């Protein structure tokens, strides 16, 4: 919230033209956003989970953060200087986590020091602190962390390692269980201020505002759904 | 993206209603719901002024006789009841592409009047400037409109060109008139090897050129 | 009400190099611009910059030597253009738009809303020199008279007449410039000429460039 812990180390080496984002509502680029989420497979398509959950230990190679299906690296803590603008946490709800020392005390040097931290090293609540993070690197890409998602089983070339809420294949694959950032289903993501500057292939959708429990503690929220 | 505008020159007779068009190069509407095209003033001797952005918000200070219209690639600024005040140039400007701006060449707001004939004088070079080895003959067109004048100076009845320069003074607030200076630069020389020195003066006013001449003796 | 302070008039020759400043007094922006205007031409887009993140951005035009630059701590910013060219005397102006990033979200655009009063920068290997001030004398009806203002260097010079006593029917014209790199002008007033050889005239040129000041009297010849 202090604008001094942010993160603000921003790099347009490659004219990419994103800083005018941070400031202007009309300044995402959503060019290439039609045929790249097109990629995206529908959670039709996906095998039918079965068995018992477990939590997945690997770290898939997309780099292509804004399919719901992306299954995120582990929250760490990352150094300043390679973050541009607000990091948000989902708990579901939006947070913003301000640049740190290793310990966690607040430092004010707009991530321009080699001790500034983004400590975001996730525990899945209602114990744990949030779901995942999502933010923009120094050269104007979308970064995301959170999970660990979930194996849900299935057999065969298709097979789903849930990072949202999969109900469809299988019955205990919630959010509480798998949730590992911003989509909370594969058609809604949490809205916040952000998100066309992080996600703008999201542009089209519709904003319905959402109420949901994690936990006993229910989130109040607005869910940008396609 | 190019904006391009139309008129270059506005005539506007006082209270009655402007209205100047700029076109785009490409579609200034976005997502969000809104045409990114500002209209910005230029009053002779000031900074640029904002006086309409997001096409149809006007700025700080400004009345509601100044609107904006249009959507996409055609926009409009129309001003209700011009007065002597509102003369300058007017640029549109599209915001698309911000940080980068791209301004349009620009529509000058003008007052019309009825036509003048300009008052035609001549004056010769000074002694003073004559010691000095130059010589400037000078024509002053006074007082008159439209701004369009043509100035022809004959040295011996021989056409001249490439040997005088003009500067007109930008629009008269009381009277809405131009004047018009146009300076013959000779060297002493050449001053003294002729002797009738005219000026001939064409405008919409006059019903046939106007000359006014002298001769160096008297 | 943001203000923007700009850095005064400069004089300089070709092939050197001008930093012109801009200081936003009593506020923050989103970004600073700069646009010029050459004489008698439209508006330009130079650069502009976030003064947050100083990062810039720079028209192809001027790509290689323009850069500007945003120091914080005295909320200024400087735009450097070198290898100058008669080409480039024109008037630099900053401008600014929004009021900085709240911090929470981007804002809404709302246009190029301030100006500063803009740089002056002449481009020339002309040298200071002072006005030859010469008389246009006057050869019922309505006398024109004048001064000849000639081969000044570098510009402003203020024309005023009878000590500031007559302002009505003066022209002072905008100084054009000749092939020596030197400005000339005329201004001139109709008076009634009843009073030709009975009023006196004095035209008061004044050039502070060369602490030049001349009460050229103007008589019917
Ligand atoms: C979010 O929502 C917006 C708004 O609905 C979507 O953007 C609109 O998309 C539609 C459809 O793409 C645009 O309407 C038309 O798009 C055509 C592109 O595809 C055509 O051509 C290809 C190639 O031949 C065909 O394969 C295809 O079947 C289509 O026929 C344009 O060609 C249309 O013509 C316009 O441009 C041409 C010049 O290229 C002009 O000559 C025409 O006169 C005309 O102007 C037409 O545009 C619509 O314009 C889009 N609107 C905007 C504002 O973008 C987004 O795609 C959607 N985003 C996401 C992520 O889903
Ligand atoms: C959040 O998760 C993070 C992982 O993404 C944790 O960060 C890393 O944790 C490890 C283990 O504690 C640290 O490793 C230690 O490093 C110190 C310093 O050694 C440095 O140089 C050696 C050279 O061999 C190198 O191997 C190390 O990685 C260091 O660069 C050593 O003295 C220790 O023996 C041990 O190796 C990492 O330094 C640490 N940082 C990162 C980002 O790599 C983080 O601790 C977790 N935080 C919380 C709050 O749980
Ligand atoms: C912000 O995020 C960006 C995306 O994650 C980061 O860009 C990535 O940076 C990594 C290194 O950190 C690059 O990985 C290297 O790629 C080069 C080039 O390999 C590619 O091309 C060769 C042929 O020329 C091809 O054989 C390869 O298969 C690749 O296609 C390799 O030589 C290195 O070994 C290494 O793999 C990524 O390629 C690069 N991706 C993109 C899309 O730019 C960026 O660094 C981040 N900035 C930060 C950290 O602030
Ligand atoms: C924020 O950083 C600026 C330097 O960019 C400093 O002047 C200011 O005092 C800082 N504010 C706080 C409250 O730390
Ligand atoms: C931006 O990143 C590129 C990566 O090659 C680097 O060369 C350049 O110096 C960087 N600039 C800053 C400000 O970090
Ligand atoms: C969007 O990004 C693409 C490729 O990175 C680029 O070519 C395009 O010009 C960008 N659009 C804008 C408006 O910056
Ligand atoms: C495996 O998936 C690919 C998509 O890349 C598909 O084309 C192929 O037919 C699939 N193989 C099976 C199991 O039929």
């Amino acid at each position: 919230w202090h604008i001094n812990r942010t993160a603000l180390n921003c790099n347009d080496s490659l004219h990419t033209g994103f800083l005018a984002a941070l400031f202007y509502t009309h300044k995402f680029n959503a060019s290439g956003c039609p045929e790249r989420m097109a990629h995206c497979r529908p959670i039709d398509e996906f095998a039918q989970g079965w068995g018992p959950i477990t939590y997945a230990e690997g770290h898939g190679s997309d780099q292509r953060p804004y399919c719901w299906h992306y299954a995120p690296r582990q929250c760490g803590t990352i150094p300043a200087s390679q973050v541009c603008g607000p990091v948000y946490c989902f708990t579901p709800s939006p947070v913003v986590v301000g640049t740190t020392d290793r310990f966690g005390a607040p430092t004010y040097t707009w991530g321009e020091n080699e001790t500034d931290v983004l400590i975001l090293n996730n525990t899945r609540p209602p114990q744990g602190n949030w779901f995942g993070c999502t933010w923009m690197n120094s050269t104007g890409f979308t970064k995301t962390c959170g999970g660990p998602p979930c194996n849900i089983g299935g057999v065969g070339n298709n097979t789903l390692t849930c990072p949202t809420d999969c109900f469809r294949k299988h019955p205990e694959a919630t959010y509480t269980k798998c949730g590992s950032g911003p989509w909370l289903t594969p058609r809604c993501l949490v809205d916040y201020p952000y998100r066309l500057w992080h996600y703008p292939c999201t542009v089209n959708f519709t904003i319905f505002k959402v109420r949901m429990y994690v936990g006993g503690v229910e989130h109040r929220l607005n869910a940008a759904c396609n | 993206i190019v904006m391009t505008q139309s008129p270059l020159s506005l005539p506007v007779t006082p209270g009655e209603p402007a209205s100047i068009s700029c076109t785009s190069s490409q579609s200034l509407l976005h997502s969000t719901g809104y045409n990114y095209l500002d209209w910005y003033v230029q009053k002779p001797g000031q900074s640029p002024q904002l006086l309409i952005y997001l096409g149809s918000i006007r700025a700080s200070g400004v009345p509601d006789r100044f609107s904006g219209s249009g959507s996409g690639t055609d926009f409009t600024l129309r001003i209700s009841r011009v007065e002597a005040g509102d003369v300058g140039i007017y640029y549109c400007m599209q915001a698309l592409e911000i940080p980068r701006l791209t301004f349009g060449g620009g529509t000058k707001l003008e007052i019309k009047r009825t036509v003048a004939a300009p008052s035609v004088f001549i004056f010769p070079p000074s002694d003073e400037q004559l010691k000095s080895g130059t010589a400037s003959v000078v024509c002053l067109l006074n007082n008159f409109y439209p701004r369009e004048a043509k100035v022809q100076w004959k040295v011996d009845n021989a056409l001249q060109s490439g040997n005088s320069q003009e500067s007109v003074t930008e629009q008269d607030s009381k009277d809405s008139t131009y004047s018009l200076s146009s300076t013959l630069t000779l060297s002493k020389a050449d001053y003294e090897k002729h002797k009738v020195y005219a000026c001939e003066v064409t405008h919409q006013g006059l019903s046939s050129p106007v000359t006014k001449s002298f001769n160096r003796g008297e | 009400q943001v203000q923007l302070v700009q850095s005064g008039a400069e004089v300089k020759k070709p092939g050197s190099s001008v930093k012109v400043s801009c200081r936003t007094s009593g506020g923050t922006v989103n970004t600073l611009h700069w646009v010029r205007q050459a004489p008698g031409q439209g508006l330009e887009w130079m650069g502009s910059i976030f003064p947050l993140l100083g990062v810039p951005t720079y028209a192809q035009k001027f790509q290689g030597r323009v850069t500007v630059t945003a120091d914080r701590s005295t909320s200024t910013a400087y735009m450097e253009l070198r290898s100058l060219r008669a080409d480039d005397t024109a008037v630099y102006y900053c401008a600014k738009d929004g009021v900085g990033w709240s911090g929470h979200g981007p804002s809404q655009w709302s246009g190029v809303d301030v100006w500063g009063p803009g740089t002056t920068v002449t481009v020339s290997s002309a040298s200071t020199k002072g006005p030859s001030v010469f008389p246009l004398a006057p050869s019922g009806g309505t006398a024109a008279l004048g001064c000849l203002v000639k081969d000044y260097f570098p510009e402003p010079v203020t024309v005023s007449w009878n000590s500031g006593a007559l302002t009505s029917g003066v022209h002072t014209f905008p100084a054009v410039l000749q092939s020596s790199g030197l400005y000339s002008l005329s201004s001139v007033v109709t008076v009634p000429s009843s009073s030709l050889g009975t009023q006196t005239y004095i035209c008061n040129v004044n050039h502070k460039p060369s602490n030049t000041k001349v009460d050229k009297r103007v008589e019917p010849k």
